[PDB]
This record gives structure tokens, sequence and C-alpha cells, in this order.
């Protein structure tokens, strides 16, 4: 094999969330905002060389929510069993003091896709410069899910990306601090 | 702080439409849904309710999904017996549900004490500005003590389609539009009359503004409504 | 807190490509919880049930031919005009990767590290060699790591008994570059 | 150039 495409979708009661997006090998190339009603890009370049008819994929989610109502129904109520997600704390390159640098919060294998992800510098919370990504597809129908923290590397400082999801018995946080 | 009055480049203008001006016309030409004393019944996203609403003139539908500016905002009302008043659309509607379904957002006002104890209706004075000039002025009604925004604008603009032309089926007599709220505690907030340049009018990106299912009170609020002509 | 149990429904088209567009295989798949139970397969070229909870709609479907004409004629109108709408940007996306190489903060002997990251495609090939002679024994990676925005990273250790004298070459050989990338050990 | 969706198909009922 050598390329794959895949449209992924997905409805969540009684969340009621909902997800839309397209995949190339992993990477995400877009999903569409339910609540703007928009595509959104995982690179901006991208959305100058492409077009996607965001209004539609909201088409799809319905018709997904009044699917997962059927199969609710047929498989007796069966609930979905959870799936606690492995997480992983690494730089985006090699780190080397006051040389900038980003942190990757690699939360993976886990389901349902719901989860609460915080970035902890020396015990307390950042919130500046972070981004995080919405759920990616899996093989065996779990999901991938990334955070980023850019920082400034320093002797001083110990990090902690805290996780939250229903498969964890407690809140997971994963320690991250400068040792070059 | 109050919302600062807009300047000519910060208002769409009807000559850089292309599109059949028919299409924002038909938002507010005797088109809207209104119901009294209902709850939810059900939810597509978890910032939208879904309502059991007939369309008691022509019966196009009889599930109404209006969608707010957030999660907090719709689980305020998601329990509540409120009234629903608001423009709705039907191109780009969808939503699952448990006849025929149709959109709309915000529009939604609790109905406890929120009345006038005999069927009595509140007046609210529109002050009509054409080229900066107040050509008429006249009042709508709502039997609402604290009203939504987007029930006073429907109704003042289904007045001025009616006696001024606001909108025909391609363009509009005027060049630029806002619609203006003063609330008695001096905050303001204008709402663009004109859709946005192009080819086509996205009614649900339009209507879209009512979101924050923004209220204010019937008895002291204040609407002006600045329309333009192209020259002059 | 929230205990109310949950109920996930995931769809998924796969368009699966080979040799460029030659060869192109669909793969629509319904999902309940955490298992399949409906799907579509261009080479079968039918719906299947994949769990007995699938059966009612393989079944259903496929009694709609206007549907599955649809669904067969996909690996067309869906999988290679997609395929091609951004190629530019996806299967020819081009980032060199940034090679360096250290020495370990751990390891007598000596244990080599070689960091190489924010490449794109995944697909990189990286050898260690000694003296001009590659290195089978001694290696270990971390793996192929993707890290999100579609740039990867990988680090690549080599244990060795250094000598004066010797060089430890770190080799990469990368889509976006014609000739491979190397940075040596002088030890 | 614009990217195309699959329309997804309503279970038996």
């Amino acid at each position: 094999e050598e390329h794959v495409i895949i449209q992924a979708e997905f409805y969540l009661n009684p969340d009621q969330s909902g997800e839309f997006m397209f995949d190339f090998d992993g990477d995400e190339i877009f999903h569409v905002d339910m609540a703007k009603k928009e595509t959104v890009w995982r690179l901006e370049e991208f959305g100058r060389f492409a077009s996607f008819e965001a209004q539609g994929a909201l088409a799809n989610i319905a018709v997904d929510k009044a699917n997962l109502e059927i199969m609710t129904k047929r498989s007796n109520y069966t609930p979905i069993t959870n799936v606690p997600p492995e997480v992983t704390v690494l730089t985006n390159s090699p780190v080397e003091l006051r040389e900038p640098n980003v942190l990757i919060c690699f939360i993976d294998k886990f389901t349902p896709p719901v989860v609460n992800v915080t970035w902890l510098r020396n015990g307390k919370p950042v919130t500046t410069g972070v981004s995080e990504t919405v759920f990616l597809p899996r093989e065996d129908h779990l999901f991938r899910k990334f955070h980023y923290l850019p920082f400034l590397p320093s002797t001083e400082d110990v990090y902690d990306c805290r996780v939250e999801h229903w498969g964890l018995d407690e809140p997971l946080l994963k320690h991250w601090e400068f040792d070059a | 702080e109050s919302q600062p009055d807009p300047m000519p480049d910060d208002l769409h203008k009807s000559s850089e439409f292309t599109g059949t001006m028919g299409n924002m016309k038909y938002l507010y030409d005797d088109h809207y849904v209104s119901a009294t004393k209902v709850k939810s019944v059900d939810g597509m996203f978890n910032w939208d309710l879904i309502y059991n609403i007939s369309d008691k003139k022509l019966k196009n539908y009889d599930k109404v999904k209006t969608e707010l500016l957030n999660e907090d905002l719709a689980k305020k009302y998601k329990d509540e017996v409120v009234d629903v008043y608001g423009s709705n659309y039907y191109v780009n509607c969808y939503f699952s549900s448990k006849g025929g379904k149709t959109c709309m957002y915000g529009g939604i006002t609790k109905h406890e004490g929120n009345h006038f104890d005999n069927g009595n209706l509140q007046n609210v004075l529109v002050r009509v500005y054409e080229n900066k000039r107040n050509t008429i002025s006249f009042e709508v009604q709502t039997d609402k003590k604290s009203v939504t925004a987007q029930e006073l604008d429907i109704k003042a603009r289904n007045f001025l389609i009616n006696k001024k032309n606001l909108y025909e089926f391609n363009s509009s007599p005027y060049e630029t539009g806002y619609i203006k709220f003063i609330e008695n505690n001096g905050n303001t907030f204008w709402y663009d009359m004109m859709p946005a340049p192009g080819d086509k009018f996205d009614q649900s990106k339009y209507l879209m503004m009512y979101n924050d299912n923004k209220t204010v009170d019937s008895k002291s609020v204040k609407i002006e409504v600045h329309l333009t002509t192209k020259n002059g | 807190g929230d205990t109310r149990p949950r109920f996930l429904w995931q769809l998924k088209f796969e368009c699966h490509f080979f040799n460029g567009t030659e060869r192109v295989r669909l793969l629509e798949r319904c999902i309940y919880n955490q298992e399949e139970s409906v799907r579509f397969d261009s080479d079968v070229g039918e719906y299947r049930a994949v769990t007995e909870l699938g059966r009612p709609d393989a079944e259903y479907w496929n009694s709609q031919k206007d549907l599955l004409e649809q669904r067969r004629a996909a690996v067309d109108t869906y999988c290679r005009h997609n395929y091609g709408v951004g190629e530019s940007f996806t299967v020819q996306r081009r980032v060199e990767p940034k090679v360096t190489v250290y020495p370990s903060k751990t390891q007598h002997h000596n244990l080599l590290v070689c960091s190489v990251s924010g490449f794109y495609p995944g697909s990189i090939e990286v050898r260690w060699f000694r003296n001009g002679q590659e290195e089978k024994a001694g290696v270990v990676s971390t793996g192929l790591i993707q890290n999100g925005d579609w740039t990867f990273q990988t680090l690549v250790m080599l244990e060795t008994v250094p000598r004066s004298g010797e060089v430890y070459t770190c080799q990469v050989e990368h889509p976006s570059v014609t000739s491979p990338l190397t940075v040596e050990w002088r030890a | 150039p614009k990217y195309v969706k699959q329309n997804t198909l309503k279970l038996a009922t």
C-alpha cells in the first residue's frame, strides 16, 4: 500500500458530540466545526489549495445520530466499554536550554472520544500558546489526540500533561522536565 | 461596554450582492416560528434544543431546532417551560429527532411571569432613518416583558418590507441598512440588515447572529433602523 | 459525577491507494461502540455484515442497486477524485529532516544517539555505519513517531566500543533529498 | 479543487 485517505465521522450519546474529518496517511487534512459550520484546515496553507462545503458534513452527522439511536436500541442498549488512554509527553525536537521548543502530549488508544487535558508548569495550569487537535481515528477504532505547549527550556521547570478520562481511575499526570 | 456604531466600511452593500434579495426577504416577510409554553424534547448537538411546534399556517413542519451560542446557554433552557419566537430556515437545516422539520437560532424566553395579565401587548418604538433623516416612526408589539431582540427585529423588518420595500425579489432600494437597539441602561448594539457580498446568500449563516439569544426589556428598549440609498 | 453510559457511532470511508492511483480499494465501515458491524469492500462489490448486529443493514442496502452503483463507482468519483484534489500538498509534500548525532546521557561502552526530526513523509531510512560499512548489530530504534502536525521524528541509538580514529556515521535516506544525509561521529 | 464527501446511509428500520 502507498496512501490512505479516510473520511471519519462519529456521533456520541449522551454527550451529543460529533465529528467529521478527513485524514491522509494518519495526518488530519481538516475537520468541520459543527458549531460555526465551517471547514478548519490542519495547516493554514491547505485552505489555499482546496475547499470543502462544510455545511454538508452536518447532514451526514444528522443521519449519524439517527443511526446511533437505531443501533443503541437493537443492541439492547449495550453501553460502550471505556478504554483508558496511553499518554506520552515528548518534545517537538531535541531540547537545548533557552532554545524555544514545543511539548507534545500524545493521548492515544482510548474511547469514548471525550477527554480533558490540562498543561501544568510547576503544579500550575498554562494557557497561552497551547493548541490541540480533534479526535483522530485508529485502525482499532479507538482514538488519538495531540495537545501542544510551546515553551522555553530551563533547568528549573517541571511540566505535566494532566489527562482525564472515564477509563482512568484517577487523573493522569505525565511528568516531564529537562534532563539533558 | 456597548458595541460601537458602524462606519460605512463596516456595512454590507446591497450593490455588492449579486444573488437574489428575495432570499433575504423570505426570512422576514410574514415568516416566523411562534410557540407558547413548551419544553425541549431533544437535541442534535449539546448547544441546541429541538421542540414540538407545528406549522399551523401551511403545516410545513412540526419539529423545530434552535441553535444557541454555547452549551451553557442550551442547558439553561433545556428543561424550562419557555416561549419561542424567531425566523426559521430550511436550506441546510439538519438534525435527527427522538413530519417536516425546520431550523432557527435563539428566540427562547422563559414563560413564567414574563407576560401581561390580560392579553395586553407592550409597544416598542421604532424610528426609521433614511440617509440620516427620520422618515417614519412606528411601534411593533410583543406579549413578553423581556423579549428577544430577534422577535423585535423580525417584526420591524416585516413592517418595513410591506410599507417601504425593505427588500424585493432582486435587490433593495437601499444600499446599506442596520437595526440598532438602545437599552434603558445605555447599552447599544446593531445588526447589519444586508446580505454579505457575493452571488449567494447563506440564510443559516446570516441568522446565526441570533445565536446569543439576546433579550431586552420591552417596556424601555428603543429601536432605530438606519437605511441609506446608493447615491443619495 | 457523570455516570450515564455512552453510546458511540462511527463511520469510516477509507480510500486505499496502490502505485499512485493505479489500483484503488474503497472500504466503507460502520462501527457501533468499538465493534465494526457492517461494511462495503469495493473489492467485494456489496455490503457484508461483520456482526449479526449488522445483518439487517447489509441485506437492506444490497437491495438497492441505485445505491450499490454509486458505491461501486466511488473508487473513482470519491477516492481518485479526492486523491488528486490534494496530491500537491499531501502525496508530494516534502520536508527535509533535521539530523544530529550526540552521545546519549546514559550508556566501557558509549551509546550514540542519532536524532532525526521534523520530517515528512514518514517513510525514512536511517542506518549506522562504521568506517564506511553498515552496522547491522547494536542498533536500537524508538520507532517512527507521528507528531500530529504533519511532521515526524525518531531516535536511533547505536551501542559502540569507540577507538581513537574511528568514524561512526548515521546515514539517512528520505524522499525530500536526492542523495542521503550523513552525520559522522569522530571517535 | 474541491473535496467531496460520501453520504451516510440510514440504517435498516
